[PDB]
């Protein structure tokens, strides 16, 4: 999530993935601990007996055979984290995040109500307003002539600077905002 | 909504009405205006009148 | 460029130049009153001085009236025999039919 | 050995069993890195559009526009009478309107039958 | 409703788990151990690492970001930085 | 802010009009593909997987 | 009626002698009072209709019509005023003008006697919508919508209009009252046929008619928020009202003449119930809900019993408080975002709740939710339908099943979900939105809450 | 009550068993129902008391409007305005005053079958013959006239029925 | 610790619905009196026959007091 994406996986990310999504989907099976366990040794034991192999065009076919056989022998049903896509408690708490431009709105009263808060409301206000001409001067000094060619974002280089496009990041709502 | 709404009940009642009118209209306005020509198409009617009423 | 045009103005928000803004006008005096009175004529005088005159207008459907003239027929009807409800609308006697 | 997965247009195939996955030419990959850096492109110019503190309003987007306009405002101009189009709209704005009328003229006429031959059970039927 | 967390019962839960773990020697552990350039492990190691650290705080980190966590200072960054924890 | 020249247009029939319309909708010219040319109005807009 | 019909023809000249800064002020105030006065019109008799002279009368028909345009004049006035800010007083004035011309000939119309003073005013409301939408409309596709709004209804109304004086010249009169208690019935014939293909086809062209509504789109999508209030609310009831009118003199050959028409309206309602399904401009669904209410109501008029005709008029004046809060609701989340598109905002129940409230209660009206007129309309039509043949049952099922999907998937799109990020100018709602929304929706409810006042003479 | 007529809306008298109980417990209910007389009985019928003795002392009638008999479109003529007129009037408060007597035997036949409970079916066999009867007679009488009904239209449905009638006598007959 | 909630602004609301109430009930509650005083002490008519000779009113026909008026 935090993380840009590549143009494309690689040979190890991609076994990576797989091991890790068979061993959830093992786990899934395998409700009891001790057999999990015995288990996800077992599978650690088959891709450290396929480890090493100098044939790619071999490992890619381990690889497809692989992943055909995890597809027939998926738990139609796998575990899923509660806050996980798939999970029971994913997107709860998005009716709940309401963003500073919103709180921005407020009347004068509803300000005053909470007078410490808004002192240092401004002061980040003043913050981001005093550092967007040297945030998109930066960005447009270091970005390739025929365009970006992937979504990273460079980091403060100066002293006195700050990373290009940190606003939404930095102010994004909590995780449990109410 | 593509087939029926903006594609055949268009075609069938108000386009066709107006893509008639738009070539009738062309066609009668389509006058070099040379009195030889019309002259000659009063002539015609006068035929006409003559002839076909009684 | 084709034209000498104007560019598209910035949107005007109410609420920048009076914050207990009611909407109708720019204006605080002449919004607040347009509020107010919108608020009593409307509200106040339509909704419940209407809905009270609605509620109370007089029984001019004869509802209660075909009620009582029902019930006095039911009552002769039924005390003397005859049936409750006549089969015929007219009178056969003055409706003559053709040969 | 394992039965196969049979995609559908409404159970497509997964991207780990599709077969050109495995099978990637020089040229994919710098396909893949074309379609990398537009994405990129568009994702700064609207990172910045986005992150702009002076901005207030909407940011218009060219392909909702596109979008919204090819869906209503897009449709008649490309549309050429042709056999399937002319076959397709006669069926689907005429065929059923023809059924429903065959439908209730049917209904209509064995229930007038009946009542005019009055074997219909129609007491208590004061409300109509 | 649950108690908040805090940077440093993170640093103590992970590093916990990682003792705990038997490939890794614990008295050379420290928060700033690298698993591959001074702890010795490989990939595998680092996604059962990883899906241990899924298990123990309840909550899954994605692949795009895992491959990326080679330190034990930087899951407690990362889980801080998930959680919004800031002490 | 959008011109007459981003709007959805007729069906391409030359590859000078495909690159166009490729470049019009941010697509790479051998990744756009129009819908069939069957009178139904799509026009050049791309036909995109059918996916969710 | 001259007690409603002079106040109007006063208002007008207050508007133009008016302050600049109080033309909306006095307009509101007075069209408000307007309204309270014509509530007295309520008051009707169980045998005949309200014989004030020989040119008006007012009926149980006629009577909720009228209370319901000087109910509207206000709410017309409110929008009007939120969106013409930055006008000249002038055009301001102007505008005020055509909404007060407009619906003085909407009561006259309503209160006509006879069927060319009728026909004479109901095509005199095309002049001011007419120039409402093509001059004060937003986009380009104004001009098309008035010329396609314009064109289908005189097409429609013409014959009429020879139909008409044909009929005053055979019978002797064209008064209601002389039609009414004259009337002969109309044999089969193909010269009968055309009469009475000409009235009802102007009607259903007024209704609209599926396969003759493409103007209410185009109009309503493209109309002023003021003109697309009027034009769903009291406009799409002029060609109700003229076949509730009309029937008296064309049995029985509506028997076998309006089975075309039923198929048309039953599948054209299934039909725009999907339409609205897959729609991408709010506006744009709304209007095509109109077009299969007014279709139910077309099967009402048209299977012709004293238990539809009480249902039409109900659902009548249900959907013309539902269409224009709708349309009310649209033109605030337009003025949000200056874009009509559904999908381009979202999460507005959480940005603001209050409006929520009022899109979750006018979609719960839209559908038929009881206790609510619209509910008790839609019954009484089904059971009068079902009583016609039993396959009407099916397809109003359809028609209620959709309905309801088509009004939940508006009200989740627009309030549900999370909010859209870069849109940071939804200001907080206005007391005038608010108060807009109140006197859209309590009307209803309290119509729900004595609902033998909007159920017609065949009460 | 007075306020309705005995024999317009007819009640069957009231037997209610005598209470014999079998247990020295004691019995809640009536507990409870006593309770419930001296908390909300008492107070609500002093309120009642206090309310018609301030109604007493203002005292004021209203009437039953009559209406006197008129001649009926039989007897009028062909494009006779005023007495059409005349006659449909009467006939659309007629029609009104059948569905009222309508309304009353639905009515009664509601009332019988709730109060007769599990024995309807053999108990409300008289009240369903008079609603038989009754819907019957309103049916032959406005059963298809339609939304436009009118005193023509009734009498030209009674003159088909009577011609339909004569038809069958005679080929009866025959 | 205790964390500020950003919330939009509901003072508005509040507002509308504070004013709403009080102009509905501005009128309201004089009406709810006076129609309870009106029943409590002004009762309903009794129903009476005509007396010969007497030609009543159309408020003399109807029952309700506020009818009648
Ligand atoms: C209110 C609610 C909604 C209400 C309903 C709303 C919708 C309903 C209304 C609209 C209904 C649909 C449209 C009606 C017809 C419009 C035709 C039109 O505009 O054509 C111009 C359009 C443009 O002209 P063009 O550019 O010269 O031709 C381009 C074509 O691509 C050139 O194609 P091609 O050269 O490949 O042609 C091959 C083939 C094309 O036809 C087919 O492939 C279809 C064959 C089956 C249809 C015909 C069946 C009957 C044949 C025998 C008839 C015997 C009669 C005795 O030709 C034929 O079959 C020979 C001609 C057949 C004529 C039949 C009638 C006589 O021409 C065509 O589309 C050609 C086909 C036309 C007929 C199609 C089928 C029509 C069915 C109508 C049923 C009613
Ligand atoms: C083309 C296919 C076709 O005929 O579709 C009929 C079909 C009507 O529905 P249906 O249930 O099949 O008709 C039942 C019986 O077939 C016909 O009913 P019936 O046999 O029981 O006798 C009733 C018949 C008695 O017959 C006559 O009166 C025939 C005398 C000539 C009438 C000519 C039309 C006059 C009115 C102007 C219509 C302008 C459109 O009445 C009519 O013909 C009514 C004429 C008006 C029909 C609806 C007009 C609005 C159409 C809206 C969509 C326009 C696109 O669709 C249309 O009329 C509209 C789409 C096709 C155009
Ligand atoms: C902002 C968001 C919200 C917006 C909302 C939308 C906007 C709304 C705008 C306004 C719309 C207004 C529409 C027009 C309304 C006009 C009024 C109307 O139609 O009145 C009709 C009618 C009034 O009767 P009427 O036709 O005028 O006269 C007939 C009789 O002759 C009368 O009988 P009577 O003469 O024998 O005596 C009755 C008399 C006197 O009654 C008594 O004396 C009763 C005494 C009871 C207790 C007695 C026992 C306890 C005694 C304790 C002490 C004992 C010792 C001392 C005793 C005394 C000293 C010796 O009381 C009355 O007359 C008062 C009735 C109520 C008047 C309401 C006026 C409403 C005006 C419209 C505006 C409203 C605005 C809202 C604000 C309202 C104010 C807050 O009925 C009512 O008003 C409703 C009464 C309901 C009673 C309970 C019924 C059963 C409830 C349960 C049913 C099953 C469950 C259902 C769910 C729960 C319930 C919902
Ligand atoms: C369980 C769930 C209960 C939830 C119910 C919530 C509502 C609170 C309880 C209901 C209130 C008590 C019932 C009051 C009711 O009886 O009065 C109604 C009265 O309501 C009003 O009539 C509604 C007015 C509707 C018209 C308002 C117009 C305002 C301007 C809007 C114009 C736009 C309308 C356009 C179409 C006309 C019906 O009349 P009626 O029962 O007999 O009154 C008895 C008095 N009598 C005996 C003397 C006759
Ligand atoms: C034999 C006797 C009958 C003879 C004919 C009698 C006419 C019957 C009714 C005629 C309909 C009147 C409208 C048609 C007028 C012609 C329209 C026309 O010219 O088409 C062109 C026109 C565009 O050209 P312009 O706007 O002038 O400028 C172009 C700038 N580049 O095309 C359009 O899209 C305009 C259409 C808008 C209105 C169309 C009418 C809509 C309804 C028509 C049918 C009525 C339905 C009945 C219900
Ligand atoms: C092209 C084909 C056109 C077909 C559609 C018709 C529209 C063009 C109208 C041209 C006239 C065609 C119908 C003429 C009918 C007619 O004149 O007779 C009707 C009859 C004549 O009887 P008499 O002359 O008195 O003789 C007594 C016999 N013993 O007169 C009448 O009843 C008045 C009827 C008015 C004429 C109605 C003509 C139009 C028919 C209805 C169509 C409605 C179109 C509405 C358009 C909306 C949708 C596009
Ligand atoms: P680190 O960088 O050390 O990672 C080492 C890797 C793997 C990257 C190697 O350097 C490498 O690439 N080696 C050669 C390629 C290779 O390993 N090919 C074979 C790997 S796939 C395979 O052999 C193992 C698959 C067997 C198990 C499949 C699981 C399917 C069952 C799941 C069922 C679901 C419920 C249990």
């Amino acid at each position: 999530a935090f993380s840009a994406p590549a143009a494309y996986l690689t040979h190890q990310q991609k076994v990576l993935r797989l091991y890790k999504r068979a061993l959830r989907h093992l786990e899934s099976w395998c409700v009891h601990r001790d057999k999990y366990r015995y288990f996800a040794c077992l599978m650690r034991a088959r891709f450290d007996e396929h480890k090493n192999e100098k044939d790619m065009v071999k490992a890619t076919q381990l690889l497809r055979q692989a992943e055909e056989e995890f597809w027939y022998g998926q738990h139609p049903q796998p575990y899923i984290f509660p806050e996980s896509p798939g999970g029971t408690s994913y997107e709860r708490y998005e009716c709940y995040k309401v963003p500073e431009w919103c709180l921005d709105d407020w009347h004068p009263s509803e300000k005053a109500m909470y007078p410490d808060y808004f002192a240092k409301r401004e002061q980040w206000k003043r913050l981001r307003r005093e550092s967007w001409e040297r945030e998109v001067k930066q960005l447009q000094e270091e970005t390739p002539p025929g365009g970006p060619r992937t979504e990273a974002l460079p980091p403060a280089r100066k002293e006195g600077d700050l990373p290009p496009l940190w606003w939404h990041i930095v102010t994004r709502p909590r995780e449990r905002p109410m | 909504s593509s087939l029926l709404d903006l594609i055949w009940l268009e075609t069938i009642l108000p386009k066709t009405t107006s893509f008639i009118q738009m070539k009738m209209s062309i066609m009668v306005s389509n006058q070099k205006g040379l009195i030889k020509l019309y002259f000659l198409s009063f002539l015609i009617t006068i035929m006409i009148s003559m002839t076909l009423f009684n | 460029i084709r034209l000498q045009e104007d560019p598209d103005p910035e949107d005007e928000n109410l609420y920048e130049k009076n914050p207990d803004s009611h909407g109708y006008d720019k204006d605080p005096i002449v919004d607040l009153w347009n509020m107010r009175v919108v608020f009593f004529f409307g509200f106040s005088i339509v909704l419940v001085l209407g809905s009270t005159f609605v509620a109370y207008l007089p029984d001019y459907r004869m509802q209660e009236w075909a009620r009582r003239e029902a019930e006095r027929l039911v009552k002769y009807r039924e005390a003397n025999g005859l049936p409750l409800m006549e089969s015929n609308c007219f009178d056969p006697n003055k409706i003559q039919l053709p040969e | 050995s394992f039965p196969k997965y049979k995609p559908s247009r409404l159970a497509t195939l997964p991207a780990t069993l599709d077969p050109a996955e495995y099978d990637i030419s020089p040229e994919t990959r710098k396909a893949q890195a074309e379609r990398l850096a537009i994405r990129s492109r568009l994702k700064r110019e609207y990172l910045l559009q986005y992150n702009d503190p002076n901005r207030l309003g909407v940011i218009e987007d060219p392909a909702l526009i596109r979008w919204t306009y090819a869906r209503s405002a897009n449709i008649y101009p490309n549309f050429r009478p042709t056999p399937k189009t002319s076959l397709l709209g006669a069926l689907f704005g005429i065929g059923p309107l023809f059924f429903w009328y065959y439908v209730f003229k049917t209904d209509r006429d064995k229930k007038e039958k009946l009542i005019q031959e009055g074997k219909l059970d129609q007491t208590f039927n004061i409300s109509y | 409703d649950a108690p908040p967390l805090t940077l440093e019962a993170i640093k103590d839960r992970v590093l916990y788990v990682l003792k705990l773990y038997d490939k890794i020697d614990p008295e050379k552990l420290s928060v700033n151990s690298h698993f591959m350039k001074d702890l010795g492990l490989d990939s595998l190691d680092q996604v059962e690492i990883i899906m241990a650290m899924e298990d123990e705080f309840g909550f899954e980190i994605p692949d795009i970001d895992a491959e990326k966590l080679m330190c034990p200072q930087e899951i407690v960054d990362y889980i801080a930085d998930k959680k919004d924890v800031y002490e | 802010h959008v011109t007459k020249d981003m709007f959805p247009g007729p069906y391409p029939k030359t590859p000078e009009e495909r690159a166009a319309a490729a470049k019009k909708y941010n697509m790479r010219v051998e990744d756009y593909e129009p819908y069939p040319d069957d009178g139904m109005g799509y026009g050049d807009y791309p036909k995109l997987p059918d996916r969710s | 009626m001259l007690k409603i019909i002079i106040p109007t023809t006063m208002l007008l000249p207050m508007t133009w002698m008016s302050k600049h800064n109080m033309i909306w002020i006095n307009a509101t105030v007075h069209s408000l009072l307007i309204s309270l006065i014509s509530l007295s019109l309520l008051n009707q008799l169980g045998e005949n209709s309200l014989n004030f002279s020989l040119t008006f009368f007012s009926d149980s028909l006629s009577a909720p019509l009228l209370v319901l345009t000087t109910w509207l004049l206000p709410l017309m006035l409110m929008a009007s005023q939120s969106h013409l800010s930055k006008e000249t007083t002038t055009r301001k004035k102007l505008y005020i003008t055509m909404l007060i011309l407009l619906q003085l000939f909407l009561i006259m119309t309503f209160t006509a006697t006879e069927l060319i003073l009728f026909y004479i005013l109901f095509e005199a409301t095309l002049v001011p919508t007419l120039i409402i939408i093509t001059r004060w409309g937003n986009q380009t596709e104004r001009l098309n919508a008035g010329l396609y709004f314009l064109f289908y209804t005189l097409a429609g109304s013409l014959p009429l209009l020879v139909a008409l004086v044909y009929i005053q010249n055979t019978t002797g009169s064209l008064n209601f009252l002389i039609i009414h208690y004259w009337s002969h019935p109309l044999s089969n014939s193909w010269s009968n046929i055309f009469m009475w293909l000409a009235c009802i086809m102007a009607f259903m062209v007024k209704m609209p008619l599926y396969g003759l509504h493409l103007w209410l789109p185009k109009a309503h999508v493209e109309a002023p928020i003021a003109g697309s209030m009027v034009l769903a609310a009291v406009l799409l009831k002029l060609g109700g009202y003229g076949m509730m009118r009309i029937t008296t003199i064309l049995n029985p050959l509506t028997n076998y003449m309006a089975y075309p028409f039923l198929m048309l309206s039953m599948w054209g309602m299934i039909m725009t119930s999907s339409i609205c399904l897959r729609q991408t401009d709010l506006k744009s669904l709304i209007a095509y809900s109109s077009v299969s209410h007014m279709a139910l109501v077309i099967v009402a008029i048209m299977i012709q019993t004293p238990w539809s005709f009480m249902g039409a008029t109900a659902l009548m004046i249900a959907h013309g408080l539902t269409s224009s809060m709708l349309f009310c609701l649209a033109n605030t989340n337009y003025e949000r975002v200056h874009s009509r598109t559904m999908i381009l905002a979202r999460g507005l129940q959480t940005l603001l709740p209050l409006m929520a409230t009022w899109w979750l209660v006018a979609s719960l009206t839209n559908l038929a939710l009881p206790p609510s007129i619209n509910l008790i309309g839609e019954l009484f039509i089904i059971t009068a339908s079902f009583s016609w043949s039993n396959i009407t049952i099916i397809l109003m099922g359809m028609n209620m099943m959709i309905t309801a999907l088509y009004s939940l998937y508006m009200l989740i799109t627009t309030q549900r979900g999370k909010y859209t990020h870069h849109i940071n100018n939804i200001k907080p709602s206005f007391t005038r939105e608010n108060a807009l929304m109140a006197l859209h929706i309590l009307p209803l409810l309290l119509l729900t809450l004595n609902p033998k006042m909007i159920l017609g003479p065949l009460y | 009550p007075d306020s309705w007529d005995k024999d317009v809306y007819p009640e069957p008298p009231r037997r209610t068993p005598a209470p014999a109980p079998q247990t020295s417990l004691p019995n809640p209910v009536t507990y409870l129902t006593k309770i419930f007389d001296l908390l909300v009985d008492r107070p609500v019928t002093l309120a009642r008391e206090f309310i018609e003795q301030q109604h007493a002392k203002n005292r004021y009638y209203y009437y039953h409007r009559e209406f006197r008999r008129v001649p009926d479109i039989t007897e009028c003529e062909e494009k006779d305005i005023l007495c059409m007129f005349e006659a449909e009037m009467q006939w659309r408060r007629d029609y009104k005053v059948d569905q009222e007597i309508v309304n009353i035997i639905q009515e009664r036949l509601k009332a019988c079958q709730q109060r007769e409970g599990e024995s309807y079916r053999q108990n409300c066999a008289k009240e369903l013959e008079q609603f038989t009867q009754v819907s019957k007679a309103f049916q032959d009488r406005y059963s298809d006239l339609g939304a436009h009904y009118s005193a023509r239209k009734c009498l030209a449905k009674q003159k088909q029925r009577m011609l339909a009638e004569r038809k069958a006598a005679k080929e009866a007959a025959a | 610790k205790r964390l500020f909630i950003i919330k939009p602004s509901g003072f508005y609301d509040r507002r509308f619905l504070k004013l709403m109430r009080f102009y509905i009930l501005l009128t309201g509650i004089p009406v709810a009196i006076g129609i309870t005083l009106v029943n409590v002490f002004i009762g309903e008519a009794e129903l009476a026959d005509i007396p010969e000779g007497y030609v009543p009113e159309h408020w003399e026909y109807f029952k309700h007091p506020i009818s009648r008026w």
